[PDB]
RNA sequence: UGCGAAAGCAGUUGAAGACAAGUCUUGUCGUUCGUUAAAAUGGCCUCG
């Protein structure tokens, strides 16, 4: 699941 | 009795009731108003207990003033026969006090009812 | 992973201590007003272990 | 007993055999209540019926003011819907059942699913039920002189048909279905002529709200029924004895009145009724015409919006009301060219005043030709 | 021949039942009220609202968020007032919810310890609130709806105070955690204010800790009765003060407790799923005042955490659920002999799947988490988390697919999905107005243009606001009492015409290019599934008693509706589940399939068909060719994925140990 | 459905009737009131009232003795009985006494019935 | 069910009547004639 999890705080950081 | 505040409920008069009998047979206990009011003055009350249906009630409205002044806990009981009753005298008391005394054997449940009537204030 | 898991707790950490100061962070308006607060774990764990616990024997 | 329930009303035995639609509600009233007691305590409620009522057409029409009337139990309304079915397959035929449809869609409007499903059941009859062009007591039902003008019958059961092939009565919008596509002018007409010539407030205003569409709210019959809005608050005091009587709310008839008046009101006589009704002695009436009013006033004519604003800040210097007309003012949105020509109009000091308050309520407007007026004014 | 991808991947488990509440005071002279509806507490923080009526259907639903619970519910009902909604979070706060809106009107701190448990006073003016310091704080609401302010607080103690209940205004009746019954004065222009008149103490197990979890008054026989950690069953006498008898039924802790409106019997229930029935029915022992173990019964898997009881002239009601995630429904008259339904875990009246003909995705969105799956041996794609706490109300996908909308009602957010190496690139669309916007319901026009309405029911189209006018509502008396009836309850979007169906019925259809409203239709039963045909040129409608409409878009009710919306086959009739979800057929745009919670059926609407409880009664009013299968069970989401593909998505903890005798 | 044991309670308020499943129930008679008293595994055989009608006597195949309070719903036990319990009778002014009747159905050939007169007191029994 | 040893060797089941369900078709029997012919969550004392 971890290759296709999406998170936003992550995203948002960068 | 409105002055008479707050007033212990009945379940609440009992472990009062049964402390102070305790510390009669450990001979910390003082009975009377003028006597429970030299604790006061030295400092030296765990906390005191009144009746509330003594008559006059303004005879022990003096102990609520030191009490609060010397931030000591107070609380009163229903009835004043009960009261001398637990201190183990034939006469009815309307005011008692419990000695301090951090190297008792009753300290415990002393702090514990302390600790209610802390509550109740 | 390690630098990750780090920073979920500097994430987690709203309220730290500067020399002689601590600080919050403050959340927004928002989540608070659009929806009740949130639930202590603390408090509401015990019951359910209470309710959970070995005596029951609860299978 | 049944023989004492009589002599007790032996007297209040009809000798007309025609509706109590047009009787005294009053009257009306009691036998309704004589009507549910005969069927409670067994009686049985023909028997009730002929007892008090002449004939079988009194018996049945009787039965449709238990229906139009709302404090009647929604279960003795199917009871009421229920017998009239039973006898309009008694009655003669010659005569067209076209008359009671607009009373089956005012069945419609009445509150419970089971009268209304029934109704369309009984509907779906009357389309079954032959044209004959001449109808029941023609002249005769509303009112006693009241000759009713009705569609040809066919295009009514053709139409009619769209109710029972058309419509289920779980729902409460008939008016799409009130309006055929392919006439649907044509029908609009009609429903004028039957709303003017329908007395009871309840059936106005279950009529109205059907018909009342969002483009035109009563755009081609606002002409029609311009005299009875025109009188309307002179006589509303007995519309609103009528409506209690009706046992119906009176606010919501006025706002029936006010529905009744068109979107756009350049229309001259649509706003005679709501400028009168504004400044009516009626509480209730006024603030129905005030709300309108606001809706009036966005369409308006400019000109027609500018006379407006003189009177009501001529109004509220001078005429104390029971309504803040100064506030009203406010409310209104004032055009600049509007607000110079008041000036202009009173440049009556006291009058004047408000004006020059009017202008202060409305912040932030800006026209070089105000400033004109108002340095003639100062 | 058709194809069915039977899908479990997708997982939707149900909060644990906590919390029911009715709204009215059962009465059973009177006829039973058409507001009457009944408050579900979960544990992830969700108040589900139903209503009794055509079989139980779910009018409405409250979104939780993340960490955050129900623990109790009230509702307050006063004359010429709207419905009031009470809750407890576990927390030192008191939530006011609107209805309306579904949002939390008021939030009151009770200036205390965390609240165990909240109960209201038959005057409807107070709250009693109970706090882990033992200190039970009362509350006004008299003022007004909205309006929370501090009353009084009673004599504290030092045990947690697990639960409430009153005595008309004067008393105030709870259990302790210390296993004590206490009992305070509320009697206003009385010198006992706030004062602890009697403690009654239970049997207190040795070993362990004694817990009062529920208590409640009992009005015909002065009574209290009180449910206990140890399965004991006590009525004690209200004056005295003292205990009439006792009753080990349990073999765990009693949990809940209820009764009915004349007193003749108190149903228990709690941890070893079994529901006790106490009856004092007979003669003889209401002159004695005797109470008897009549019966129980055996119907949860697990523990029952709530139970409720309603009674009118036209209901007869008992409503218990708990950690199994499901209702449970019997008649308290016929309780030991009646009939009981068991409500299915998921109906669902909200759909929290999505299913994309293009591109062949997946999409389920729970708790602020999105997953999107692709199936040709079906993939994962792509999972998606989301930051905010709240709840995803509602997921539109674009007929491209490309454009996915996430609505809460906090804020809205759109994201773009691109597909890369069998992967989807998520990346976020920024729009101001979206994200201030609630959106109740979204919708796509088109790959680009959407539909929100907003949870003030504002309608406007988002190009990616052009507000859309819509018809006023007529004020009802049902309508102040429960407000969210007039709210938008179901927005579709079909080939630019948009219909919108209320609570109440209303249903109006909307041209989004003229941005105009027109009235089509008005049902008096709710209204729990539209659908939009643009071949036929009609508006398919189904109500609470699944009674089928089609609606000609302007006669208007397609010639089919008449001859086939009372001559339904049997099995829709039957159904006592509700429709949900319709979708047409690809193949042939006549036939148009529904689905329930348990059933999936398609009918031909060129074809007529052949002519030949547990639940309100429903006397009074609710406001003031053929294909059927009920194989697959439960359903989540079915649709169809291609012309000759359909798709099916199913649904795929430690309790008491009752041995079943095998011989 | 099939009852096997049916016992009138002498004020007539009560009436519990037996089944084959071995489930008993009560009925008040002035409301047609069902109480279920569920313990035995087999067919009641024999059901007694009490004289006050507080308690009911239950016995079948179990060879187990059932004195089911009512008040409390408790049910007290005379457990290893020689046979099965065709029959159950308080007997006496106090109820001292309990008459019972047994079975011993092990031998099919003939029906082997013993008299047991027992003591409420203490359970003991007083005449086999 | 009969004989036999325990092993086995032979054979046996039908006609009604009444009721309940569907809507003419099926079930049941505290009922008859004839033939040798599983399942209401429901476990068993005190007297240390």
């Amino acid at each position: 699941e971890d290759d296709v999890e999406y998170n936003e705080e992550l995203d948002d950081a960068g | 009795n409105p002055k008479a505040f707050p007033l212990a409920d009945a379940a609440l008069t009992q472990q009062i009731l049964d402390v102070v009998q305790q510390a009669a047979n450990l001979r910390q206990l003082k009975k009377g108003a003028n006597e429970a009011t030299k604790t006061l003055n030295r400092g030296i009350s765990e906390f005191i207990i009144m009746a509330a249906d003594c008559e006059p009630i303004e005879i022990l409205l003096h102990l609520p003033l030191l009490c609060e002044d010397k931030n000591v806990p107070y609380v009163f009981v229903p009835s004043r026969v009960a009261l001398g009753r637990a201190c183990g005298v034939s006469r009815p008391v309307i005011a008692a006090s419990i000695t301090t005394n951090d190297a008792s054997a009753i300290k415990t449940q002393i702090y514990a009812v302390k600790d209610k009537i802390e509550t109740l204030l | 992973k390690t630098k990750k898991r780090k920073t979920l707790k500097n994430l987690r950490k709203d309220s730290v201590k500067r020399g002689k100061f601590r600080v919050q962070l403050l959340s927004t308006t928002q989540d608070s007003k659009t929806l009740p607060p949130k639930k202590e774990s603390s408090i509401i764990r015990s019951k359910d272990r209470w309710l959970n616990r070995k005596a029951l024997n609860k299978g | 007993s049944f023989q004492t329930f009589l002599d007790k009303h032996s007297e209040l035995i009809n000798t007309t055999n025609v509706s109590m639609l047009t009787e005294t509600g009053e009257r009306y009233k009691k036998v309704l209540s004589l009507f549910t007691e005969a069927i409670g305590k067994g009686y049985k409620a023909s028997s009730f019926l002929t007892s008090f009522f002449t004939t079988l057409e009194s018996r049945i029409t009787f039965l449709l003011r238990v229906t139009i009337s709302p404090a009647a139990p929604t279960a003795l309304k199917l009871i009421s819907l229920n017998n009239i079915a039973k006898y309009i397959n008694s009655i003669e035929k010659e005569v067209n059942i076209f008359t009671l449809v607009p009373c089956l869609i005012c069945a419609l409007r009445d509150a419970s699913i089971k009268v209304r499903t029934g109704v369309k059941k009984i509907l779906s009859l009357i389309a079954k039920r032959p044209s004959t062009k001449h109808y029941f007591l023609s002249d005769k039902l509303y009112g006693e002189n009241v000759t009713i003008p009705m569609l040809n019958p066919k295009d009514s059961e053709a139409w009619l048909s769209g109710f029972l092939n058309e419509y289920v009565t779980e729902n409460y919008d008939i008016s799409r279905i009130l309006t055929p596509k392919r006439n649907e002018k044509v029908f609009l007409m009609f429903w004028a002529n039957q709303a003017l010539l329908i007395p009871s407030p309840y059936a106005k205003t279950v009529l109205l709200d059907n018909l009342n569409k969002s483009p035109t709210y009563a755009s081609s019959y606002s002409s029609l029924f311009e005299e009875f809005i025109s009188h309307y608050l002179e006589n509303r005091s007995s519309w609103e004895k009528s409506c209690i009587a009706n046992k119906t709310n009176f606010e919501h008839f006025e706002r029936s009145l006010v529905n009744l008046v068109s979107p756009k009101e350049k229309q001259s006589f649509m706003i005679d009724f709501v400028l009168s009704a504004l400044n009516s002695d009626y509480e209730q009436l006024a603030n129905i015409a005030a709300e309108r009013l606001i809706s009036i006033f966005a369409s308006l004519n400019n000109a027609q919006k500018l006379k407006i604003v003189q009177n009501i800040v001529d109004s509220s210097s001078n005429v104390e009301s029971s309504y803040d007309t100064v506030g009203v003012l406010q409310s209104l949105p004032l055009d600049s060219d509007i607000f110079v020509s008041i000036l202009n109009q009173n440049s009556h000091l006291r009058k004047l005043t408000i004006i020059l308050e009017a202008l202060d309520k409305v912040r932030n407007v800006g026209s070089e030709k105000l400033l004109f007026t108002l340095l003639s004014l100062l | 021949r058709m194809i069915v991808h039977r899908c479990r991947f997708v997982d939707f488990t149900p909060a644990t039942i906590t919390s029911l509440a009715f709204s009215h005071k059962s009465n059973i002279n009177k006829l039973t009220p058409s507001d009457l509806r009944l408050a579900i507490g979960r544990s992830n923080g969700n108040i589900e609202i139903w209503n009794p009526r055509n079989n139980w259907f779910q009018e409405m639903v409250i979104e939780g968020g993340k960490d955050r619970s129900i623990e109790g519910l009230c509702w307050s009902n006063v004359n010429g007032e709207s419905l009031r909604l009470f809750s407890i979070g576990g927390s030192t706060v008191v939530t006011e919810w609107d209805l309306a809106t579904g949002l939390p009107l008021r939030n009151y701190d009770c200036n205390s310890g965390v609240i165990w448990s909240i109960s209201i006073n038959d005057s409807q003016d107070k709250l009693s609130v109970g706090c882990d310091n033992g200190t039970v704080v009362l509350i006004d609401i008299s003022g007004g709806p909205g309006v929370l302010e501090h009353d009084t607080i009673l004599m504290r103690q030092e045990a947690r105070v697990l639960t409430l209940a009153w005595k008309k205004d004067d008393f105030v009746i709870g259990g302790c955690s210390d296993g004590r019954i206490r009992i305070w004065s509320a009697q206003k222009n009385d010198e006992n204010m706030g004062r602890l008149l009697h403690t009654m103490k239970v049997d207190k197990a040795k070993k362990e800790s004694t817990l009062v979890w529920s208590v409640i008054y009992l009005p015909r026989t002065d009574q209290i009765a009180s449910g206990d950690s140890t399965g004991s069953i006590k009525f004690w006498d209200f004056q005295f003060a003292t205990l009439n008898q006792s009753f080990k039924a349990h073999d765990a802790d009693v949990l809940c407790l209820t009764t009915d409106t004349d007193n003749n019997y108190v149903f228990s229930a709690g941890v070893d799923r079994k529901i006790f029935q106490f009856s004092q029915n007979t003669n003889k022992s209401q002159k004695n005042n005797r109470w008897v173990n009549s019966s129980n019964r055996l119907l949860h898997g697990n523990d029952i955490r709530a139970i409720c009881a309603y009674q009118s002239k036209g209901a007869d009601f008992l409503v218990s659920g708990g950690v199994e995630k499901t209702l449970v429904i019997n008649s308290l008259t016929s309780f030991s002999n009646g009939n009981y339904r068991k409500m299915p875990t998921v109906e669902p009246y909200s759909k929290n799947v999505l299913v994309n003909k293009e591109q062949r995705l997946v999409v389920s969105w729970s708790e602020s988490t999105v997953k999107i799956w692709t199936m040709g041996n079906y993939k994962l794609v792509c999972k998606l988390t989301l930051k905010d706490d709240q709840n995803i109300s509602t997921c539109s996908l674009s007929p491209d697919g490309q454009v996915l909308v996430v609505g809460r009602p906090s804020t809205t957010k759109v994201f773009h999905l691109q597909p890369v190496g069998n992967k989807l690139k998520v990346t976020k669309l920024d729009n101001d107005l979206l994200l201030r916007t609630s959106t109740k319901l979204v919708k796509f026009i088109d790959n680009s243009k959407i539909v929100i309405c907003s949870c003030e029911d504002d309608v406007f189209i988002v190009d990616l606001p052009q507000e859309v006018e819509l018809l006023e509502v007529t004020s009802t008396k049902s309508s102040i009492k429960v407000p969210y009836i007039n709210r938008i309850n179901h927005l579709e979007v079909d080939q630019n015409i948009a219909v919108i169906s209320r609570g109440c019925g209303v249903v109006d259809i909307l041209d989004l290019k003229a941005r105009i409203s027109k009235p089509l239709a008005r049902l008096n039963n709710f209204i729990t599934a539209v659908h939009i045909n643009t071949s036929r040129k009609s508006v398919v409608v189904i109500t609470a008693d699944n009674k089928i409409y089609e609606f000609n878009m302007n006669s208007v009710l397609t010639q089919w509706s008449k001859n086939n919306t009372d001559n339904l086959p049997k099995e829709w009739k039957t159904l006592k589940e509700n429709c949900v979800g319709i979708f047409s057929d690809i193949e042939n745009s006549s036939r148009l399939w529904f689905w329930g919670a348990t059933w999936i059926s398609r009918i031909d609407f060129d074809v007529d068909f052949p002519i030949n409880g547990l639940t309100i009664t429903d006397e009074s009013n609710f406001m003031n060719h053929f294909f059927f299968t009920d194989k697959y069970k439960p359903l989540l989401f079915v649709d169809l994925i291609s012309s000759n593909e359909l798709a099916i998505i199913e649904r795929n903890q430690k309790a008491f140990i009752q041995p079943k005798l095998v011989f | 459905r099939y009852v096997s044991s049916m016992a009138i309670d002498n004020m007539g308020q009560q009436l519990a009737v037996g089944f084959a499943s071995g489930v008993i129930s009560i009925v008040s008679l002035a409301d047609l009131q069902i109480r279920l008293l569920k313990w035995h595994i087999d067919s009641v055989l024999s059901l007694s009232f009490s004289h006050d009608g507080s308690y009911l006597l239950s016995g079948g195949w179990e060879k187990v003795m059932s004195l089911w309070q009512l008040e409390t719903n408790s049910q007290q036990f005379l457990p290893r009985l020689n046979g099965i319990i065709i029959d159950c009778q308080v007997l006496g002014p106090q109820g001292n006494y309990y008459s019972l009747i047994l079975q011993m159905t092990e031998n099919n050939s003939n029906s082997d019935y013993q008299f047991l007169l027992l003591n409420a007191s203490d359970l003991t029994s007083k005449l086999s």
